[PDB]
């Protein structure tokens, strides 16, 4: 007995004073270099080892770090603000991180040099307010009509991807769902890819192959054999209800006292289900798809029709299946009118691809749902190729909403970093010192860039810092290939805007967070 | 430098309960010393001069017997090269019904060979080739080997001398007794038409009064006992019924609703009456036994009793169908009273005790029926089982004979003229298949040899004999087993004959198993589980 | 013999062959005979049982006395056997069978 | 599996492509380890003993002695760079970059089917035929002060910094022209290297007698 | 290590480290394969846990069964499989194309050279060599001959020689049966059905159905010679109230009365089948057939027994479409409308027992589109050995039939396609001509791999081949009995072209993609 | 597909408990490291104060 006493409970760790500053900025600059190597159109692939057996093989920055654990909470705010970014814009994952790294990393100088953090704080904000100013700055307009402009930058942008060699395909699609999936209602603009435009991936064929559909299609089969696979111009009907049977949910009760009641029963199902039946003919469909079990009887009384039936579909497909034919799911099939019946799909095919039934609803006309048809080697080079055009889409809705880019390959950095370092030649107080510390910490992209393309960082980065310090040079910037100094202006690689400044903010707000960091504790529970 | 390291590639990459053979040593060689083995285990039972062996399974149940596929089915048996060949003999077992220790010896004298062959220099691909044209060429040999047919199956005598060879192998001592019973339950069943069912062949064990006192009944037998106080009739009219002996219920649900008093006082009493107007109903037709596949009511049996209906319960259903088919009647779905079409009739149903067991007895006395049953005594009941293995094989040797009635000399004279006439047919074969040929001829000297060592005589003296006797022109000359030295015979004339489809399905199956075996070279077995058996297998 | 690193059957799998497990048998036999020796004839004596449970039994019945005993030798149970088939078909000479058994076997 | 392992179950055994295998894999690890110690231009290693004693080396040989390697083939490869230090002095890292590069080129023509021993045939002509070119090739001179110098920068560049090497190619030449008798074989025996530690690395010299 | 020091228990290589893993994985596999290739391969034998004998000669079947836990070795896998669902053959030649793709990358990479000049390389030797597989290809018209050598060249590989020849028969009739002009092919509609009694050469084609499953009834006739087939997936048990009815009475005789009442929706349907099958055929001369895909209680099978009519119960689903293909008829979900228009008819109804297990024949039908193929043999693993073989041969044939061309096989136009790699390397820019040559020395493992297994040796027989294709222009292979070269076009040795397009996609991305990966992480705990 | 093995070559031949740090970034880094991490450790005790 007489156990010891004391204020905190056991295992209740606590560190404090600059040796947790300095942690903090080791974990971030740990998960900087993790990643580092996986930037530039010459970035290499990476294999990880998913916990239940999987294997992810990307060039994604999120991915790669969403797919590691870590016990550092430092690592962990990197790995929060790595999802953000993704969340976000869609791209820049990789970017943000070193950025984020890299001011840590030039902050801890100043930490050591006896400088408060709330003093290295106010001069991040500050250099981030510029840097928003110099970005707006030197963006360039965008007209949405060129199409030819639009496939550029998603070019560019899935330069970087293992999908470059197929940029052409994969930007033609790209650009195709994200303009069909375009959607305007009450006045209310609206670009939902993540529903409306779905990525089904199939093993097998040639990457060639794959393609976007003016439709959708489902992993479904016909119900019964006798119903026709292939309709020229179906109509479709959407209903997301039973076509069966089913007990109400209230507590009923039938007393049978008499000889001919349970037949009488039995019969009134029948004559129940051949009611609903009915009600769906009236309006002559040619297709209906359900999210819930058909009934055989159904079945039966829907062929006596010549009308093809779908037994359970999703939700979502659902949802896709009406934004691309022009259908409205219904419940109740006695309240069904003619404006909910579907027209506007212009073919219907329910054909075998490999040992697999689908149903293909392509051709349409003016569809606001798609499906990306993906054919490849395997699952995980089809699941790097639905990242990659994930990555393409993102950066396509990007630059509908936001018509602005600025210039890629280190340019952008190189130009914000001149400006940052010549306006910070006014100031006299002690702010101006972590103010051009973060602006030299912005040029680490390029640095990334030329270290990836093999080429010498010292004398190349010399080079390109000299020739932004002229009058006209915003726009150059470095090849990730040859190495070499190029104006973006005939390279052409342009990115969004929207994206830069994601990633500036993130980077710059992510190192304030962990500037103002102290005393850590742990051990405790909930 | 004290460790030697796994090679880099797939020794690493292997699992760590995982095994890979590969070549021929690590592979080959074994597969064939493990079928080696196992025919050296089986051999010891071959032939009438076979003896029994004990095998003890893992729930710990008795076994004696010197049947081939038995003894291989409760062996545990490990490597997968034993169990294609234990599954080549239990194939054999289900398509006839005999040969299965001929399976593995066959099997085991080709594998021994081929290891030979391989060793001397031969390619696995020209050993195969040469086995499967000797193979070839021993089918078409064998229809000439035939030597009598069967000619007659409705008779008694000559039926019961064409099992005597077949269950002679099993219960040497006694095989003319078993003959004889055999033959009358094959003869009695098997009529006009062509078709014949081993299943009508019905074994009924009860010990007591040792094997000799076992008997041949047109009818069935059933280890139970009557349910009501009738116990014995003596011009039954069996009223067949798979539903239970009591009034018929709602599948939904029953519920009585009384609402007065006097459906309180009357529902019992109407009850009763239906009953009893039913089975009145069912007696007033002359059932005067009634046989039910489910539960007998109280008021039903009391009734029946008051009518004086013999009262028979069958849970199996396959009993039931056996008893249909014996007697004549159909199984009733309800309990309604059978028409004249539906009525079964046995000559004489009654209660009997035999030995220390209750029976019930539906004989019949014309040599009649579809159904046979054939009662077995004995003072063991392991030596019962071993019985009713030996009549299982007779069946099986009868059913073959309706198949086909060409027979072949036994007692080796049919491997020995086989063995000669592949050699010389080998001798004329240029290339180098003509060693696999002659190694095919070899491996049947291993059926007279191992007669020859279970009799307790010299194989080789037994083998010279029979060369020397099949050149000078003798086909059906085999192993004498009656003397203490080694001495040959002719077979034809002692009836010791073998079923020519029996030999000829086991030739193809054993070659097609050692073939099979031979064929296989690496091996990747993986970590052994103890998992509760396969889902397929319960 | 050898491991044989691939075996044929299971292992931990016991076999006797040969004369020696014969003998084995016949002495087992006579192992058998010996328990139920002294209970024949009016000079015979009764023999105790004691069950796992603790009940007791007091019997001059040879089948009973063999069934009371817990026999796992595949050879010896043939005796059992026919003792309870003698009981069985005639109800005496339980006792008889097995020394005549035995004896033969001697 | 194999013959060796009925007879000893606990026996370790590699067997026909296996054996190679293993062979080819440690020449090519050691040889892997091994390519940044060539050259005037290699690199330092610094192996830190059970102990916690520091060597910073660059020689072949040392550096092998102190590897944490338990492999046979990395075993006779040392033994014969062992003899190759013993003998000559010089040569280790070469040693081992040869047979490993020897080991690996025969086996891209043995993995397409190709039996070694015609590898060996080849290797023995091939040996010969070099022998002779060297022998051939050969330049003879008379050893002067110049080319011992000259010979002496091309080994202690390889093995130490420039200055130090350049400080200890006269040191060494001038030990040996001090203890060299005409037409007489070299005692290395008489030039007693003695260390102390009070100075910097470039204070080493000779002393024309004895410490 | 960076990853290490954030997560302690992590697995990482990094740099000539994760080359080197994927480099050994790969040429592990591709050594454990090499003996597959080819009809002159060694079978492998493959031992479950629980003790399952399976033998084999397919590369999806040991890739499956091999006890590996490599993540290339998974890579890999999936990318067979992918070529085996998509295809149905070339997993063996995949993965040692992938195989010797990676080793002779690695044979420059070794020496200095950055794996992406390397990937260029082999992306541009793939390019050129699609064009040569597009000119070199062999347009034909798809008659009964082509297609019987093509089923040839697939089984003979698969299984033993004679059991290849009856399989190569069987399954060209059974496509011939099934296909319709300018109409995809639908596979599902030929059963593959096991019979475990007889030896494998019995294997045969039925043009018509074989279920596994007969009549429940001991009265139901056994054989029938001339039916009217109704399929159909009415209920004919008693079925429960969806309501939770229950009876309710007050005397034995009201619960008989609701006893025989509650039978009648049962009846009422039972009564129309028999009315039906009266009406149709008057006379006991013809038969009337009953193929339910739901149960039959015995009060209905007794009432159809009595009345001469055959009924099967719980059959499969997709039976319903090849009953409605082969016998004609109408599938009915229900009896509300049943006319004798609806009836399939079938020329012979008969059943077959095999132990504890019933099989019911269906043959004789006018023009079967839908047919069975019956797998006999005294063995299961030669049950399954067999089935993966015409699966194999039915992949094949389908293939050829769709598209119109077809290849020379036995290794021939992987020789033209590396020495036309080798002729157009100087046009291509850099330093990726190593990576062009590469790539023909890797697909130039396939008549090495056939020679090796042959027997004779790899260099003097393929020295010979590309010099008689040099010197004659020919499409000349690998022959396995002498060595020889040999025009494989003219004896009847074909590939299937789509085959050989998936092959040089897959394997292309799939080492690209693994040359490029330079860390294998595993954090995920 | 659940764990890496370690690379052909001199990592399959290190002993069990050895350590092989190569590279600019696991070894000059890490000595770096250390040796600021020796002088922050010694820092304070200098001067007068
Ligand atoms: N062809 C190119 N030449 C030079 N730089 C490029 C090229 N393509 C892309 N970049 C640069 O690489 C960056 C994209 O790298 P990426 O791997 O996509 O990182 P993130 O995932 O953070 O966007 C862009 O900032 C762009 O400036
Ligand atoms: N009386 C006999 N004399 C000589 N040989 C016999 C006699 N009876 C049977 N055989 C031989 O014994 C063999 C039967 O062996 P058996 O123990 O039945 O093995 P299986 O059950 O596998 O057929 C037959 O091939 C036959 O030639
Ligand atoms: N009779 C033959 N003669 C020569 N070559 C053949 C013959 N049959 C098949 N081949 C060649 O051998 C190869 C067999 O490959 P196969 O074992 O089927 O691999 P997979 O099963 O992965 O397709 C084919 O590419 C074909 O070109
Ligand atoms: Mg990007
Ligand atoms: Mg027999
Ligand atoms: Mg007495
Ligand atoms: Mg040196
Ligand atoms: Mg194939």
């Amino acid at each position: 007995g007489h156990r010891p006493v004391l204020v905190l409970s056991q295992n209740t760790k606590r560190e404090s004073g600059r040796k947790v500053q300095s942690g903090n900025i080791n974990a971030a600059k740990t998960i900087a270099d993790i990643i580092r190597t996986c930037l530039g159109p010459k970035s290499m692939m990476k294999m990880l080892l998913d916990p239940m057996g999987g294997i992810v093989m990307t060039n994604d920055g999120n991915a790669i770090l969403r797919e590691i654990q870590v016990q550092h909470p430092a690592a962990k705010s990197m790995i929060e603000i790595s999802r953000t970014q993704d969340e976000e814009v869609g791209d820049g994952t990789t970017s943000v991180i070193i950025l984020a790294g890299e001011m840590l990393s030039v902050a801890e100088h100043f930490l050591e040099q006896q400088m408060h953090p709330t003093v290295v704080i106010s001069a991040y904000r500050k250099a981030l307010d510029d840097m928003i100013s110099t970005l707006k700055k030197i963006s360039i307009p965008v007209d949405i009509s060129d199409s030819d402009m639009m496939l550029n930058i998603i070019n560019s942008s899935i330069t970087t991807k293992a999908i470059s060699r197929w940029s052409s395909l994969a930007c033609n699609i790209a650009l195709d769902a994200v303009k069909m999936v375009q959607f305007e209602e009450n006045g209310r603009k609206e670009i939902d890819i993540k529903k409306y435009a779905r990525v089904e991936k199939i093993p097998g064929g040639i990457i060639e192959d794959s393609c976007v559909l003016r439709g959708v299609m489902i992993n479904k089969d016909v119900t019964h054999p006798r119903m026709r696979r292939y309709i020229k111009n179906p109509r479709i009907v959407l209903l997301d209800s039973s076509l069966e049977y089913k007990k109400g949910e209230s507590q009923t009760d039938i007393e049978i006292t008499r000889e001919e009641d349970f037949t009488r029963i039995l019969q009134m199902e029948e004559e129940y289900i051949q009611q609903l039946c009915e009600d769906i003919i009236q309006l002559k469909p040619d297709v209906v798809i359900t999210e819930k079990g058909i009934s055989d009887l159904a079945q039966h009384y829907l062929m006596r029709a010549n009308i093809t039936a779908i037994r359970r579909v999703r939700k979502t497909d659902n949802n896709r299946i009406a934004r691309a034919c022009g259908a409205r799911i219904v419940s109740r099939p006695e309240e069904l009118r003619e404006d909910d019946v579907g027209t506007g799909a212009g073919l219907l095919e329910i054909k075998k691809i490999g040992d697999e039934y689908f149903t293909f609803i392509t051709d349409c006309k003016d569809p606001k749902a798609c499906t990306i048809l993906l054919r490849g080697a395997s699952k995980e080079i089809l699941s790097e190729v639905e990242r990659n055009l994930q990555d393409a889409m993102q950066v396509c809705r990007n630059v509908l909403l936001d018509p602005q880019l600025v210039p890629g390959g280190g340019a952008s950095e190189m130009a914000v970093a001149h400006a940052l370092t010549e306006k910070s030649k006014a100031m006299t107080g002690v702010e101006q010192w972590p103010y051009r510390a973060v602006a030299q910490a912005l040029e680490v992209i390029p640095r990334t860039l030329i270290q990836n393309c093999g080429a010498s960082t010292i004398r190349l980065l010399t080079s390109l810092r000299a020739k932004h310090t002229q009058e006209n040079c915003e726009t150059w910037g470095v090849n990730g290939e040859t190495g070499t100094l190029v104006d973006m202006k005939e390279l052409g690689i342009w990115e969004p805007l929207a994206v830069k400044l994601q990633t500036y903010k993130t980077a710059v707000e992510t190192a304030v967070l962990l500037l103002r960091i102290d005393d850590i504790v742990s051990g405790h529970k909930k | 430098a004290l460790h030697v390291p796994k090679a880099p590639g797939f020794a690493q990459m292997l699992k760590e309960g995982a095994k890979h053979f590969s070549g021929l040593e690590e592979a080959v060689y074994r597969n064939i010393q493990a079928c080696k083995e196992l025919a050296q285990t089986t051999r010891t039972a071959y032939g009438p001069n076979g003896m029994n062996k004990m095998v003890i399974n893992h729930l710990e149940k008795l076994f004696v017997t010197n049947d081939a596929a038995t003894i291989l089915r409760e062996l545990e048996v490990q490597h997968p090269a034993a169990k294609m060949i234990v599954m080549a003999s239990h194939m054999q077992e289900q398509e006839v019904g005999d040969g299965t220790n001929f399976v593995l010896v066959f099997a085991g004298a080709l594998l021994e060979l081929a290891e030979e062959l391989l060793r001397i220099g031969l390619s696995v691909s020209e050993v195969i080739e040469g086995y499967e044209i000797a193979c070839r060429k021993a089918h078409e040999i064998l229809p000439n080997l035939v030597c009598c047919s069967a000619k007659n199956l409705r008779d008694i005598d000559e039926v019961s001398s064409l099992l005597r060879t077949s269950i002679m192998s099993k219960q040497y001592g006694n095989e003319v007794f078993l003959a004889k019973l055999i033959a009358q339950a094959c003869v009695s069943i098997f009529p006009d038409s062509g078709h014949f069912n081993v299943d009508n062949i019905r074994v009924c064990k009860i010990l007591g009064s040792g094997i000799s006192s076992s008997s041949v009944l047109h009818g069935m037998v059933f280890k139970k006992e009557t349910e009501g106080d009738v116990t014995s009739v003596k011009d039954a009219k069996i009223a067949v019924y798979s539903c239970p002996f009591d009034g018929m219920i709602t599948e939904t649900k029953g519920t009585v609703l009384i609402k007065t008093a006097e459906e309180l006082m009357n529902f019992s009493k109407g009850e009763e009456n239906l009953m009893d107007a039913q089975v009145k109903a069912i007696a007033d037709t002359g059932a005067n036994v009634v046989v039910t596949g489910g539960k007998v009511a109280d008021m039903a049996l009391h009734y029946a009793n008051k009518y004086n209906i013999m009262l028979v319960r069958l849970n199996s259903k396959w009993d039931l169908r056996r008893l249909c088919k014996t007697v004549g009647a159909t199984a009733l779905p309800r309990l309604t009273p059978p028409v004249l079409e539906e009525m079964g009739h046995c000559d004489s149903v009654y209660l009997s005790e035999v030995g220390d067991t209750q029976v019930v007895v539906f004989k019949h006395e014309k040599e009649d029926g579809a159904i046979s049953t054939i009662v077995l005594r004995g003072s063991t009941d392991n030596l019962m089982d071993d019985i009713e293995r030996a009549v299982d094989d007779g069946v099986n040797t009868f059913k073959v004979l309706t198949r086909d009635k060409r027979l072949v000399p036994g007692g080796g004279a049919t491997e020995i003229e086989l063995a000669k006439q592949i050699t010389s047919y080998g001798e004329t074969c240029p290339g180098l298949e003509q060693y696999a040929i002659k190694k095919f001829a070899e491996a049947f000297e291993a059926i007279p040899r191992a007669l020859a060592e279970n009799s307790g005589v010299k194989a080789n003296e037994v083998i010279s004999k029979l060369y020397a006797v099949h050149q000078e022109g003798n086909k059906n000359v085999g192993l004498d087993i009656e003397a203490e030295v080694p001495a040959v015979k002719d077979m034809l004339e002692a009836g010791i004959l073998d079923t020519y489809l029996g030999k000829y399905w086991a030739i193809k199956l054993a070659t097609n198993a050692a073939v099979t075996v031979l064929r296989v070279d690496q091996i990747i077995m993986a970590k052994p589980a103890g998992g509760p058996k396969p889902p397929s297998g319960k | 013999m050898m491991p044989t690193p691939v075996i044929l059957l299971k292992e931990g799998t016991d076999s006797s062959q040969g004369i020696p497990q014969l003998v084995s048998n016949i002495s087992a036999c006579q192992v058998i005979a010996e328990a139920v020796r002294t209970t024949l004839g009016p000079r015979g004596m009764d023999k105790l049982i004691v069950d796992g449970r603790g009940k007791a039994t007091i019997s001059n019945d040879g089948a009973t006395i063999l069934k009371l005993l817990d026999v796992v030798h595949p050879a010896a149970k043939t005796l059992v056997d026919i003792a309870k088939s003698q009981d069985a078909e005639v109800g005496d000479g339980t006792t008889s069978v097995t020394l005549l058994a035995a004896e033969f076997l001697k | 599996m194999a013959a060796v392992k009925t007879l000893n179950p606990k026996a370790e055994v590699a067997r026909a492509q296996a054996a190679l295998a293993v062979n080819i894999s440690a020449a090519r690890g050691l040889q892997d380890v091994l390519r940044t110690n060539l050259g005037p231009k290699g690199t330092m290693k610094m192996l830190v003993s059970g102990a916690g004693d520091i060597k910073l080396t660059k020689d072949g040989n040392v550096l092998l002695h102190e590897m944490q390697i338990q492999h046979p083939t990395a075993s006779l490869i040392a033994k014969v760079a062992t003899a190759q230090d013993d003998i000559t002095g010089d040569g280790t890292t070469s040693n081992v970059l040869i047979i490993g590069e020897l080991l690996k080129q025969a086996d891209l023509y043995i993995s397409e089917g190709l039996h070694p021993r015609i590898i060996t045939e080849g290797f023995e002509a091939a040996k010969e035929k070099a022998l002779q070119f060297l022998e051939e090739v050969k330049v003879s001179r008379e050893m002067d002060r110049e080319t011992l110098i000259d010979v002496a920068r091309t080994s202690l560049r390889t093995k130490v910094h420039a200055e130090l090497a350049d400080v200890l190619t006269e040191a060494v030449v001038d030990s040996i022209l001090a203890i060299k008798k005409q037409d007489e074989p070299i005692d290395l025996f008489m030039i007693e290297i003695m260390e102390m530690k009070h100075k910097s690395e470039t204070d080493t010299s000779l002393i024309r007698g004895l410490v | 290590a960076a990853v290490k020091t954030l997560n302690p228990k992590a697995e990482v290589a990094r740099a000539q480290a994760a080359l080197a893993v994927n480099i050994s994985a790969a040429r592990g596999l591709q050594d454990v394969l090499r003996t597959n290739l080819g009809p002159k391969g060694t079978m492998k034998m493959l031992v479950s846990g629980a003790g399952d004998i399976k033998l084999t000669k397919d590369g999806n079947v040991l890739l499956h069964e091999m006890q590996i836990q490599h993540p290339t070795a998974s890579l890999i896998a999936k990318v067979a499989t992918a070529q085996d669902d998509i295809t149905g053959d070339g997993t063996t030649s995949n993965v040692l194309i992938i195989g010797e793709l990676l080793k002779q990358a690695d044979l420059y990479i070794s020496e200095g050279l950055h794996p992406r000049i390397i990937t260029e390389g082999f992306e541009a030797a793939k390019e050129k060599a699609l064009q040569f597989l597009e000119e070199v290809k062999v347009s034909r018209e798809m008659d009964r001959e082509t297609l019987i050598d093509v089923a040839r060249t697939s089984l003979r590989t698969k299984v033993h020689a004679e059991l290849a020849d009856v399989l190569t028969e069987a399954v060209v009739d059974s496509i011939l049966a099934i296909k319709k002009q300018d109409e995809p092919i639908d596979l599902f509609m030929i059963e593959i059905m096991e019979m475990k009694h007889k030896s494998e050469t019995d294997t045969s084609l039925i043009r018509g159905l074989v279920l596994d499953h007969g009549a429940r009834h001991p009265d139901m006739k056994k054989r029938v010679e001339d039916a009217y087939i109704l399929t159909c997936n009415v209920s004919l048990e008693y079925e429960k109230t969806e309501v939770n009815s229950g009876f309710f009475y007050k005397s034995a005789e009201e619960r008989e009365k609701l006893v025989k009442a509650e039978r009648k929706f049962i009846e009422d349907r039972v009564k129309k089948i028999i009315e039906l099958k009266r009406k149709v055929c008057g006379d006991s001369d013809k038969g009337f057939v009953v193929i339910n895909q739901k149960g039959i209680d015995p009060f209905s099978l007794d009432a159809l027994s009595k009345e001469g009519i055959v009924a099967l119960r719980r059959a499969k689903r997709r039976n319903m479409e090849r009953l409605t293909l082969a016998c004609g008829g109408v599938a009915l979900n229900s009896f509300d409308d049943l006319s004798p228009d609806c009836l399939g008819h079938a020329g012979l109804v008969y059943e077959y027992t095999l132990g504890e297990e019933k099989f019911t024949f269906i043959e004789k039908c006018n023009n079967p589109r839908s047919v069975t193929l019956l797998i006999k043999g005294p063995n299961k693993h030669t049950l399954t050995q067999i089935k993966d073989a015409v699966r194999d041969g039915l992949r094949a044939v389908k293939n050829a039939i769709d598209d119109g061309c077809v290849v020379p096989g036995a290794g021939a136009v992987e020789v033209a396609m590396a020495e036309a790699l080798i002729k157009h390397k100087p046009s291509v820019k850099g330093r990726a001509q190593l990576g062009v040559q590469a790539f023909a020395d890797a697909l130039l493992i396939i008549p090495k791999v056939l020679a090796q297994n042959s027997g004779f040796d790899l260099q003097e027989t393929l020295v010979k081949i590309q010099a008689e294709h040099s010197e004659s222009g020919q499409l000349v292979g690998v022959d396995l009995n002498t060595g020889e070269p040999m025009v494989a076009a003219e004896v009847g040795v074909w590939d299937n072209y789509c085959v050989k397009k998936q092959l040089l996609h897959s394997c292309t991305v799939i080492a690209t993609n693994i040359l490029l990966v330079d860390e294998i992480m595993r954090a995920g705990m």
